[PDB]
């Protein structure tokens, strides 16, 4: 099941973490048969390279950032398919010089005619870059040509639609790739095979059953490196639209008719267009903000948000996000949905937490006059599996209940992970399935259910408003107040 | 003042070009949204796409500045203009309003106290002018509701009979009580005939009608004080279409509170009708009536037919 | 606090049948100072396996307008709404099965208002016995000995239900053993349905008594 | 009568602005007697803008008044009076006339000046329509030339209608929709086939989604089976030639009998719109197949009909008829057995049936529900008499559900009995015509009684193998004969007794 050849343009190439992040990805792929011997890549920009220094550099970053050169009559194998024509993004006759490159390319290593074009310029130059490529006609063959647009896919709703109508005009809405996201093809089919191949776990999903779901995503690292980048976006740009909102489409979905990407990705359309916050005109009852300060990590002292080299003494970038969302639809009807994320928390964690209900009338004892209903537990970080608590009967002459669980985890039948995601997302880039990308409806919904916290919180106001929590404890108090005016807890993880 | 016109210029070269609206704000208060001029009785024009043309009106008597503001009308297309504070002929600003603006709206609830002023409304009904006061659309389920009664074919025959009809509102201005008398009369060709009053604790009127047959019409108005009106005064309460014959079918009574509900007592008050029930039909709100009768535009009917009874009932009240 | 399960009542004079009725205090055998009740309402709640949280209400009366009786069901509302009324006016599905007057089982529902726009209203089925099956002039009386004179009891109870029935009512029993307190109960007119309180102990909830 | 006084005039609504529909092949003395009467009489209500110009066209032509004539012409035959001829006048004014040749690119020229003449005339908003009734091999020369013109090219004041048919099998649907679809948009094509705007059929959707009862128990866990049927008889009309080379495969099974398919077995949309209730209309289709594919003989049964009795005078059989051609083999009755394979109608299968000649008109939607668990009232006839719930779309509209009662006496027993509820005796108003409905929505612009384009293809798929089975040709003497005024050729009724359940009688 071997894509088929072609050759690879990359544009703006030749700069900063192009290398790590595409050589030695494709080197190891060559090296692993994952593509025919007829794989060529090219270079762009317009700084003075050269082929002998191509290599000199490709060389160096696979020794530096990866396993090595191996073979070194592997290396000559492999060099044959590495070439630079040299031009301004903005430039139509170097287009067309492009162009007469390929086609002598084409007519000399015979790769058949079949192309992919990468895109990894800045993500201010989208729309000059397009329009350009779209005004020399290289798209019109409709297996011939593939475009890839790295993050991120604008930042408002405006910039998203104007993005969306320039492609639109230019190529059919069946080669763009918007990359995007992490979730691999391990998570995501694993879950939907687990949902829809039991005749047990589906009739209790509707809202007669479930009473609130807790969607949780942590992480330990501190701000690291890319200040500018963090201070231009803030935690809600980062990881609340991109990741976050795919659990929740994959939790809250209607079950499909068939396998292939246009029921999955029409279904999740379907649920998504039906979403909603609690509170649009108080914001007050669905959003906390956040920002993590000085504080103990691992027995060692850690400086606060505002002692990093590049954020100004004033910033007031969140760092944290809670929400509180809710459907609308003939299923799941009256029952939240609430949501998390942040940094600098311990205890790096993913999770999905489904609460079930209490029994109509109780006839028994609980031991702390609690009892705990039952609770599922699908988990996605490390240690994946499925867990589930229920009750059991304390020994002795008496009748109490204490919780117990079962477990099952996939290290023990399981545990031979499969590659990099970016390794298979480029053989699926290859090949072509679209189930893993997102389609231009989708964008669009995630921003429009986003858009009122987010223009809220954009406001400039007092410096000193922003709640904040030191490097270690698990939330701002606020957060707790959120939860807790209702009576539900948060989990404790 | 003068800049009103000069900064228009610099707008231009800076957006919304729809139907103009104009309102009057007697009130106090904050002293296809084309040109929005917000009067309250100098000049405070700034436009910022929701242009607004607001001027600052603290000083009355602006009718020598309403020159150059019939002149800043914006004629393109047809516009609305929104009078909220009383019928008056007196002051001249209306009659240039009247011939400038395409249409106006009105609302039959913030009217003081004196009553004869709905009469001048009336009145220049007649004549022909463009005015959809808004409290007509407060009678629409009431008006679909009376229907629903006799609608099966069983119950044809008994709009033949209808005698008695009593009406029930909430103390204080009875236009929107006034308003269903006249309906109900035009549809079954009945004429004002005499037109007495008997003030008291409920403020029982009372109205005679003649008929094809010549019977006599008995109807008359509760003014029951219920000291507890949600944010709007002058709503129905309850109705009866009741009979006064010997071997006459049946009557009809629509509740619509638990108070509303105290005429299931003497002979046949609880025998002689059929009871119903109704929800809640009360204490609306301006800005979605607003909207709906802003999208429409003409001339109706029905409610000029209404308005033509109301007009010769209210002439005989002072004779009468 | 026995205020919100269970209110008590006389009847007064009023007006019945177009004539004059007297009242209670007024008429023969009775004293002018009685106390005794002539209307209950009561407000049960079953706690089995399949009723949880779902209240029956029951109310007996004397000297109502009509003579009838009832057993009505309410369903619950839809889970989502869509459909807009034709009057802003929304009803629940109600079942209801007549017993005195003519019986037969009614159920109402909604279904579109003919014209051009989508909008609904309230309409309703129906099922008489009178006119499909036959009329039936049974003496209850008559079964009865009969079937006492053969022996099939089905309709006697077994006293465990008397003890358990007894049991149910006699809180509201001894509550309302009490002293006078003569000018302390509220008054009907004969000819009305109820006093206001028992229509405040429905409407504190939300659900309004059957106006039959 | 005079049915509630009170209902004078209460709605409120309005066509939005002027147009001008220019009615294609004015020729034909088709146009003359369906559209024109069907305008005339709605202005004489004022439901239209002031002018509305009718723009005839034809290969042939004739004077602006010689045309008007024969407009005249066919409105006596169906005349419904005229009150004051004035009325006629500003309606002959109204309309004016042009023409041109159906196949000449140029002509068009000659034509798109002509309207574009007229705008000036009237200035009253500028607006186009198209209504092409023609020939169904008339419809790829019509369209190819109008996008060549380019004189259609406003999404919001461009709208065309084609009329039914749409094609053949397969292979013919696609063929047509590849040419409509590069020169056209999605919100510009109307399909109007069906003539099913019946009220009771968008009644068919208040009564499943707003009720809080009738849903619980719509699903595999109580339905047993669906019985669709209709019924006519009134057999076929001198005009055979168009029916000859149709069938009642083809003719009211693919177009007509599915719509009622599509709205029984749907799940409740998530919002009333335009896009968001027909978009799940496909989702079902894409999901049906037939029971058996390899042995057709468990699947669909042929049929056609022979001389026998109708209403007490001898009617002739199907191969005597003015026109038709002897030893034949267009079926006339067919029947058909469906199933659904999704997560709410899995193994419930559904019967459908259509044919002519039959004794009286109806139409029904039979649902029968499952037997009770336990059977401690056995009672008496074994107690065969499981409770249905059935729709109607024909004369005597209504609901009514069957259910067992007590029979009176000592004994136990269970009798029969069923409440129901008509339309007739509870708002008291005649009915209305469908077709008029129709037009007046292609005004505004709806587009949810309209089919949409993919939807179509899906219809022809799901009856695929037994239009090409049936189309080859066979023996003369091997096709099943019924006689006329019965209900069932003898070889149908044997598919519905072998699972153990009957006709519905009806």
């Amino acid at each position: 099941r071997t894509p088929e050849p072609l050759i690879l343009t990359i544009f703006g190439a030749s700069g900063d973490l192009t290398q790590r992040k595409l050589v030695p990805a494709i080197y190891q792929m060559k090296r692993e048969r994952r593509l025919p011997p007829e794989l060529t890549v090219v270079g762009f920009a317009r700084r003075d390279w050269s082929h002998d220094h191509f290599r000199e550099q490709m060389r160096k970053g696979i020794e530096e950032f990866s396993t090595g050169i191996g073979s070194e009559d592997l290396w000559n194998e492999f060099a044959q398919g590495l070439f630079y024509c040299s031009g301004n993004m903005d430039d139509p006759e170097s287009y067309l010089k492009l162009k007469n490159f390929l086609g002598e390319l084409d007519e000399k290593r015979n790769t058949r005619g079949n192309r992919v074009f990468y895109l990894a310029v800045s993500p201010n130059f989208f729309p000059p870059g397009i329009k350009q490529l779209g005004a020399a006609g290289m798209l019109s063959d409709p297996v011939k040509s593939r475009i890839v647009i790295e993050k991120p896919f604008g930042r408002d709703l405006s910039s998203a639609q104007s993005l969306n109508r320039v492609v639109q005009s230019v190529c059919k809405e069946n080669q763009v790739y918007r990359i995007d996201h992490y979730l691999g093809k391990e998570t995501v089919q694993n879950l939907m095979v687990f949902r829809f191949a039991n005749a047990i776990f589906e009739p209790l999903w509707n809202r007669q059953f479930v009473d609130h779901v807790q969607i949780t995503v942590a992480e330990t690292v501190g701000v690291e490196e890319r200040a500018g980048y963090y201070e231009s976006a803030g935690a809600l740009r980062d990881m609340v639209q991109n990741h976050l909102m795919q659990l929740f489409c994959l939790t809250a979905m209607d079950p499909p008719n068939a396998i292939d990407a246009d029921s999955i990705r029409n279904e999740k359309v379907k649920v998504l267009q039906a979403t909603r916050l609690a509170d649009i005109n108080n914001l007050e009852n669905a959003g906390i903000r956040g920002q993590y300060k000085a504080g103990w990590m691992g027995g060692k002292p850690v400086p606060g948000y505002r002692e990093e080299p590049g954020v100004d003494p004033s910033s007031t970038t969140p760092t944290f996000a809670a929400l509180k969302l809710m459907v609308d639809n003939w299923r799941w009807q009256g029952v939240p949905f609430y949501l998390r994320t942040g940094k600098r928390m311990p205890k790096k964690v993913s999770e999905i937490a489904i609460q079930f209900r209490q029994v109509p009338l109780l006839i028994f004892q609980s031991v702390a006059h609690q009892a705990n209903p039952n609770v599922l537990s699908l988990r996605i970080q490390p240690n994946e599996g499925i867990s589930l608590r229920f009750e059991a009967k304390m020994p002795g002459s008496e009748l109490r209940t204490r919780t117990v669980d079962m477990d099952f985890s996939y290290g023990s039948s399981f545990g031979v992970a499969a590659a990099d995601a970016y390794h298979r997302l480029l053989l699926d880039c290859m090949l072509g399935d679209q189930t893993l990308f997102t389609r231009a409806d989708e964008v669009e919904e995630a921003w429009r259910v986003v858009t009122p916290v987010l223009s809220a919180w954009d406001a400039p106001s007092d410096p000193l408003s922003m709640p904040l929590y030191e490097a270690g404890t698990w939330e701002p108090a606020e957060a707790e107040w959120l939860i807790n005016k209702d009576g539900r807890r948060w989990r404790r993880l | 003042l003068e800049a009103i016109e000069s900064e228009l210029a610099q707008i231009w070269q800076t957006r919304a070009t729809t139907f103009s609206f104009l309102v009057y704000e007697p009130d106090r208060v904050q002293s296809n949204p084309c040109r929005i001029i917000t009067l309250c009785p100098q000049a405070q024009l700034s436009a910022y796409c929701c242009e607004y043309i607001t001027l600052r009106g603290t000083s009355d008597a602006l009718e020598r500045i309403g020159g150059v503001i019939t002149e800043l009308m914006l004629p393109t297309l047809p516009k609305y203009v929104w009078w909220k504070a009383s019928p008056e002929a007196e002051y001249g600003l209306f009659q240039r309003l009247l011939s400038h603006a395409d249409m106006i709206i009105v609302d039959s609830s913030i009217f003081n106290n004196p009553e004869q002023d709905l009469l001048q409304l009336a009145q220049l009904v007649n004549k022909p002018e463009a005015i959809a006061d808004l409290n007509w659309s407060r009678l629409a389920p009431w008006q679909e509701l009376t229907a629903e009664a006799f609608d099966p074919p069983e119950r044809r025959s008994a709009v033949g009979e209808i005698d008695q009809i009593s009406i029930d509102y909430e103390k204080g201005n009875h236009a929107q009580a006034l308003m269903y008398l006249g309906w109900v009369a035009s549809r079954l060709q009945w004429t004002p005939v005499s037109y007495s009053y008997q003030p008291g604790v409920y403020e029982i009127h009372k109205i005679q009608f003649c008929a094809p047959n010549q019977r006599p019409i008995e109807a008359e108005l509760a003014g029951l004080p219920l000291a507890d009106t949600g944010q709007v005064l002058g709503d129905l309460i309850s109705l009866k279409l009741g009979s006064t014959n010997t071997q006459a079918q049946c009557g009809t009574v629509l509740c619509s509170g638990t108070v509303g509900c105290m005429r299931m007592e003497a002979g046949g008050g609880a025998q002689n009708y059929r009871v119903q029930q109704v929800t809640a039909l009360d204490d609306q709100n301006t800005e979605q009536l607003l909207g709906r009768q802003l999208q429409r535009w003409g001339r109706d009917a029905l409610y000029d037919e209404s308005m033509a009874i109301v007009l010769a009932i209210l002439q005989l009240s002072q004779a009468g």
